[PDB]
């Protein structure tokens, strides 16, 4: 029954620490709103952890889109320009632009608005990411066109995944290679196989899986000797299809733990492409449990993979990817292909192109283009092509 | 003569030193104290020794 | 900032002090670092500088927290156009300041750590005794990669890069070979060591830091003992030569 | 345009945290030592994190050294002196003395001052490290005289680094054994060819080097089988070297991390013998990597390497040392200087220990040791050595 | 001395040079063929 605390204290002691700078910026960031639009925004998160929106703000801001409205600032004496400069990128962005930390942005349309409230602690500058929106309906709209955006944007890149210690490490590269089927150097048979369930699961109307009952995934593997240039001939189907393509390194550091995050992360940009670089690499204690994210009770959708493999009986024993192609080296008719594409009839007439793919019986493309160097060098340094002299030099 | 930014000049007050106020005050006791009971004068050593052999003792 | 100040060149301007009774003066003398500087010049730290040519500024802003010293680097510009092409000119600066001190890359147990020094013994090229005939198309053909221009690797399609090896019985004349190109060449010179910690993060690392240091040589000693469980990442990274 | 945040305050409130105290410790300081001194001290450095002269400091005034003179105290309440003892040191020192800690030090004649300002902060006592100078030139030539007196302290010492999980450990020891070059027992040719590096290196104009254009670094190898003494050689041939003497202990936990460090701090001292105790024990992942910072590209002078090895082929194939001495079992002639050194002449006539060289073919200078303590024990417990009956029961 | 060191290495060359450079220096003769024996020993 008793209280051994019997202190009671005057009211300005319940204050509640932080809250009335907190309280009164949130009140303002509203009524700025107010005064902007005419509409009345609710706070929808205080802290937000989500990143994904938050980027597409910072790349919408970054790029001059018009679709973010810059609102206000924050504070008078902090930042109110920014520029993406990381030296920590292997691109480098020299863009200037407001800033997004101290600065109040709202995609009016959408009636969405987003505030990142700069706060000193522990002697680094850190930020509240605050969400708001006009009404709930809103809200929801603008988190369902989230991933239909960051699907585009994803089309015009290549997200690499390597995986590290701690775990797997996401870069975006810009496609400086567009890549048409007709560049697509294979036998056309198996080309014309493969570009079937290609085209069918990128580039149609999806009726088709529902029609068939048919479960909306795909897995492929191509096999054959070293040197027949299986991962250029991924990265050059994997640059014909229009949907974001993904490249997944197995490394020293692979483990179930990285490939679940790997798959996760492109399973967000689903329908996407999942190039495997070299499934030998894999560790053969995660190879049971990667198989069983294929094809177990568990496995999801949404995914066309391509492995490369010199070892195909190490990897999958028997089939848990659909299809295995065996690409040899190439023929007659793919070499033509190759040299006239890979620039010979720079410096070659048309019979000369004919006559040097006859020549070139058993070697692989890589050779091919190891001669390409040779004879254009030599054309380039002296104005002559000793192809005849040059294949031989090559074989033996 | 170069300029400086920081132009705010400081009460007496600000150049207190965080917690020396008590540390000092219980000191100066102790040593009071030490001198009540014994008739003789005994200074610190160590603030805050580090070794525990003899206060293991 | 910092090289420039200390380097007492003209292109930065001390502006100010920020605290009256914060230190005014710094030195370079780090008792960890291989060589030792003995500079003394005005502080970083607690004081602004700025180059008024660029219209860019710098202030490395003082403050107390958990007892130590901190600060912030604030940094200051003019207008966005005079902002982006400070921000475009820093990787030239970088790619002369290196042409003369010599990067080598160690991988420790984290990742790769970088230092830049300066060779102990230069050698020259005339000092590097050789066939004569070998010795003048291994320095042709560095000494064409780099100063003639590249209509070739242009014209072509092919990718601007190249790679030699060099082996034999030990003491003939490699590391001595090696040594003579860092000095002799107009453009960065960098070396790779490979350690028990040579990870694929860390070939990552080496080929990122490598190529910001374009156009330049990356030297690898005793590539033998690059370790097998990375041999092949090592190869796709030489073959991701679009960078 | 608009700003969020609209409250002004009063400039009370732009007051910057814990300078108030500072600023009024760091004008102090420079008042007293300006009444002191008659000069104007400067503040060069804030919270210092050089420690090689704040140990020169301590050891200063450990010493009773003039150098170094104590201008005041901070606060009056906090300690005023203190004393070396640390229970974690091999060798305890029980000095008492004026406190660095809450003290404020000037070398007058240097012109630069020390402060250990103390502060309370997580409820430890911890300190900022405030380095003053009159001017930069004071400053600059103070800095410059840092690693020759460094290098003095430790010829006076021998420097151990034990490798550890963490790193390497840095033990000194004081030198208790004087050795002179007439007590290195050893094959006289070598003896007289080692040194002739050695006396260049260490003591002698160094004007050499530069005259015939030689690299001023040497790495020598002792080799031969076990029992044979080659540790105890090393240590006399170190000892009898008038420079800093490093010793570096190979461990299970020697890495590329452990001898970049070893190598820096043995570097520190330059010039320095750095004694390599058994190379052998070196793990075979960082081999290679030890011999490219003997001889690679970026390796570095100043050093003076003697190893010691039973397997001489598995460190260095071929060679990346200079030279490589086999150290054998001694003959007659170094069985007789080691008899008489280590003291068998306390009981033995002369002729007895010329007799006793004889005998003792084949024994390595271990067994003579425990022939020495043998026979020493007997003759203090007996008064009677029987050489003649110990060598052959050591035999058998 | 170059016929006296065929299937010299430079580096052993060079170790050559320090060692009669110290002789010279330090007594005012070199024994350079003496040195060659005492290098392939
Ligand atoms: N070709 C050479 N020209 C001049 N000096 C050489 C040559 N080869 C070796 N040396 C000498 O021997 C030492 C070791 O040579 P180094 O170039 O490290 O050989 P490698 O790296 O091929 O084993 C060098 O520091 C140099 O003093």
């Amino acid at each position: 029954i008793p209280f051994i605390y019997q202190y009671e204290e005057k009211e300005n002691e319940r204050a509640a620490a932080g809250y009335g700078t907190f309280g009164y910026l949130i009140t303002r960031i509203e009524e700025t709103l107010y005064d902007q639009y005419g509409v009345f925004y609710e706070l929808y998160a205080s802290d937000d952890p989500n990143t994904e929106y938050w980027e597409l703000l910072v790349e919408d801001v970054r790029s001059g889109s018009l679709e973010p409205e810059h609102v206000a600032y924050i504070f008078e004496k902090l930042e109110k320009k920014t520029f993406a400069y990381d030296e920590d990128e292997k691109e480098p962005d020299y863009t200037v632009h407001k800033s997004i930390r101290n600065s109040v942005y709202a995609y009016p349309e959408k009636g969405v608005a987003f505030a990142r409230i700069p706060y000193f602690q522990d002697g680094s500058i850190m930020s509240f990411d605050c969400l708001f929106a006009v009404n709930d309906e809103k809200m929801r709209a603008f988190l369902e066109g989230v991933r239909p955006r960051l699907w585009e944007k994803s089309k015009r890149k290549v997200t690499v995944f390597t995986d590290g210690d701690g775990g797997t490490s996401r870069e975006q590269e810009a496609i400086v290679r567009e890549v048409q089927r007709s560049q697509v150097i294979m036998n056309p048979l198996l080309k014309k196989e493969i570009y079937r369930s290609i085209d069918q699961f990128f580039h149609s109307d999806k009726s088709f899986y529902q029609t068939y009952d048919i479960p909306y995934k795909r897995g492929i593997l191509l096999y054959g000797p070293p040197g027949n240039g299986k991962t250029t001939l991924v990265k050059s189907i994997a640059g014909s299809i229009d949907a974001p393509v993904a490249y997944w390194q197995i490394t020293e550091f692979t483990s179930s733990e990285t490939i679940e995050e790997v798959f996760q992360a492109a399973r967000r940009l689903a329908p996407a492409v999942l190039v495997i670089e070299d499934i030998d690499s894999m560790p053969e204690d995660v190879r049971s449990f990667f198989l069983n994210t294929l094809d177990g009770a568990t496995s999801k959708e949404g995914l066309f993979l391509i492995g490369t493999t010199n070892y195909p009986e190490e990897i999958d024993p028997g089939g848990r990817f659909d299809r295995a192609y065996e690409i040899g080296l190439p023929d007659e008719e793919l070499r033509l292909e190759y040299m006239k594409m890979r620039g010979f009839g720079i410096f070659l007439s048309e019979g000369e192109i004919k006559n040097a793919a006859k020549l070139t019986e058993g070697f692989s493309f890589a050779q091919l283009g190891e001669l390409y160097v040779s004879s254009a060098l030599q054309w380039h340094q002296e104005g002559n092509h000793h192809i005849e002299t040059m294949v031989k030099d090559m074989t033996g | 003569n170069i300029p400086f930014i920081y132009q705010y000049e400081e009460k007496e007050n600000e150049r207190a030193a965080a917690g020396y106020g008590t540390f000092g005050y219980l000191i100066t006791r102790i040593e009071e104290t030490l001198y009540d009971q014994y008739g003789v004068f005994y200074e610190l050593y160590a603030s805050d020794d580090p070794n525990t052999e003899y206060w293991e003792l």
